[PDB]
């Protein structure tokens, strides 16, 4: 149920730099790409109590997670709901893990092949090379990306700190300044994320909900503040476009004002209304 | 009369891992011990001409042979299909043990499992091979 | 998240058993609601394992252990030896646990139900290697069948005042069928109900749009965030708990005044830790 459906990029414990990636019917081991190459879908089936990993390559769009019995080889195969590609997701409590085992025959778990960059199955040990960090994909994206954030208005301007004293934060022409770039931070705990401004070491994005609407950066040294974090909330049939709540009230939205894109132009948050001026591209800096 | 690799008689069994540890039951589970000098690590091993396989029995016990559980434990039990052993020698008196039985449609082998190559106190267990590189799954059989 | 935490541990393949130690022996047994079947989870992060530790009173060291090599699990003095270390594996989906040993992690716990007892298994797909693992106090109280007295006179009991008075008040014990309530845990909620057992879904209930009342309601108010309440353990007793709302959860259960006479009203009240807010909750004899 809490995993179903979901699409999720699969990392190694023994290289956390390492993902699962699928082209054409193989699976290797691979850097971080951020895209359709390193994600799955997972598949409950109920009865079986079981899992197919989808990949979702988008020229084949039937490829599952396949274990070439008998011998010990991972491929990508064509869905056929056969048991050799139905997988237990056994959660390591406390490791943050899961082990990962074959359906078809439970002595057989992934392993990764850290050297060959590949995966196999193996009988069980005590090695961080059977044990896989499983994570949300827009979370496996964003956490610790550094970026820079543009309204869809103006694709060519960004949200940016005014200057190292200065902590307002503005609308402004892209000059591929530090102050216009922002390193994403997930917190587990409050499941959200910190805004972290280049320009300065502990400067997160935040509402200063004591000054009504008004957004600026503000020292992360202030630990209780919710309004701290925000919920980035994918739009549909994008790749790049977010709308981004803040966690102490959620109805908060990361707004440009009036929909201006004029230079100067003031970020804040606003009730949600889903409008362009609260949709934002964040995106590798060039 | 010999007709294979592998002549029938009385021999020690141990793990690579250690060559001061023997073959022998411990309760209801096999494992390797200490040099007893005894006959419970004494094995019988003997060719079957029709399966062209080997049944291995304890010299302490020789109505017992080497077998499977349905836990996935190697066992002493009475004569049946479980007991017949197909050995590939990779070198001198190094063995892979698979079960004669395709077992979940796999080639099934002794294992033993090390902790940085000791096997103290490991139950010897039946698991899948898949090559002849597996050092949990090598073992070696001295004539004695 | 784990660690530290009192669980019970039951078996996918019969529910109704349970890991329960005596004098070293681990055996399956119908459910106690005591220390008996409680263990304590310890977590080893360097192992990224857990020690299984009986709550047992009289020898206060004694941890689930594999007798390697042999099929037998006992309970043992901890001596912090690898057999005596476990991985916890959450099946996800199916909120179910394999218990694998540290020692020789191919090997995890298998519920011999006929024998009663615990064994060793590679894994597969069966029941008999799935585990329950629940906070002990969920564990007791989810479908147990109860009275509740105020701790100020244990011969009291909180009531409905009959089929059709849905008022809840105080009053004498007489085994009326108003007088006790199934507590029904609610996993996504992570909170309570209490059943009253002359209704079939009559649940207690807080009317905060009478300000303090509580009283019986239906459940057909399918979202109802007072129809639901937190038990705290009282510190050092068996069976005493406070009982709090789930939507102001310093609006504690309430015994008017202190007052343990018949028909003395069941309330709220902001939380004070004192007696008039204590209770315990029994198997009605
Ligand atoms: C010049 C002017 O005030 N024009 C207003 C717009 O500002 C306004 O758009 C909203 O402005 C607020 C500012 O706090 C938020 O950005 C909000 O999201 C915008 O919708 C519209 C209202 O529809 O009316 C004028 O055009
Ligand atoms: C008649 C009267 O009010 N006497 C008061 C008690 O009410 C009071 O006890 C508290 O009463 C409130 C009312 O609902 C709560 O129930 C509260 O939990 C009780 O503690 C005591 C306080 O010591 O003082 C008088 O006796």
């Amino acid at each position: 149920n809490s995993l179903n459906d979901k699409i999720v990029t699969i990392s190694c414990k023994a290289d956390t730099n390492l993902f699962f990636y699928q082209v054409a019917g193989n699976v290797s081991l691979f850097q971080q790409t951020r895209n359709y190459l390193e994600r799955w879908r997972l598949i409950y089936d109920s009865n079986k109590a079981a899992y197919k990993i989808k990949s979702m390559d988008i020229h084949n769009t039937n490829l599952v997670l396949t274990w070439n019995a008998p011998t010990h080889n991972i491929s990508t195969q064509q869905d056929s709901n056969a048991d050799n590609q139905y997988w237990l997701l056994l959660k390591d409590i406390g490791n943050n893990s899961f082990i990962i085992a074959s359906y078809k025959n439970p002595n057989l778990v992934l392993y990764a092949d850290t050297v060959a960059r590949n995966l196999k199955l193996s009988t069980l040990n005590n090695s961080n090379y059977i044990k896989f960090i499983i994570e949300d994909y827009i979370i496996s994206d964003l956490n610790n990306f550094t970026c820079k954030i543009s309204p869809i208005l103006d694709l060519n301007k960004v949200v940016q700190q005014v200057d190292v004293t200065n902590l307002n934060v503005n609308l402004y022409t892209w000059d591929y300044g530090r102050n216009q770039k922002w390193t994403i931070r997930y917190n587990e705990e409050k499941a959200a994320y910190q805004f972290f401004n280049t320009i300065l070491s502990n400067g997160v994005l935040t509402w200063i909900f004591s000054n009504g609407n008004t957004v600026r950066v503000s020292s992360s040294n202030d630990q209780n503040n919710d309004a701290q974090y925000w919920l980035i909330n994918p739009v549909s049939d994008t790749d790049e476009t977010y709308t981004i709540t803040n966690l102490r009230d959620t109805t908060k939205a990361l707004d440009l004002y009036g929909g201006q894109t004029a230079n100067g132009t003031a970020i804040q948050v606003f009730n949600y209304h889903g409008d362009d001026n609260q949709k934002w591209n964040i995106r590798n800096p060039p | 009369v010999e007709r294979t690799f592998l002549p029938n008689g009385n021999y020690n069994i141990k793990s690579i891992f250690s060559g001061s540890l023997y073959l022998n039951p411990v309760s209801k589970s096999l494992t390797f011990s200490n040099e007893s000098s005894a006959n419970n690590q004494k094995w019988n091993v003997e060719y079957m001409a029709e399966n062209r396989c080997f049944k291995i029995s304890n010299v302490a016990e020789p109505n017992k042979y080497l077998s499977y559980d349905n836990f996935g434990f190697i066992s002493l039990d009475s004569l049946s299909n479980r007991c017949y052993w197909f050995p590939i020698k990779i070198a001198v008196n190094t063995y892979i043990m698979l079960s004669l039985n395709k077992v979940n449609e796999l080639d099934y082998a002794w294992d033993i499992y090390d902790t940085n190559e000791n096997i103290l106190s490991q139950p010897l267990l039946l698991l899948p091979n898949f090559d002849i590189y597996n050092s949990n799954q090598m073992f070696k059989l001295e004539k004695i």
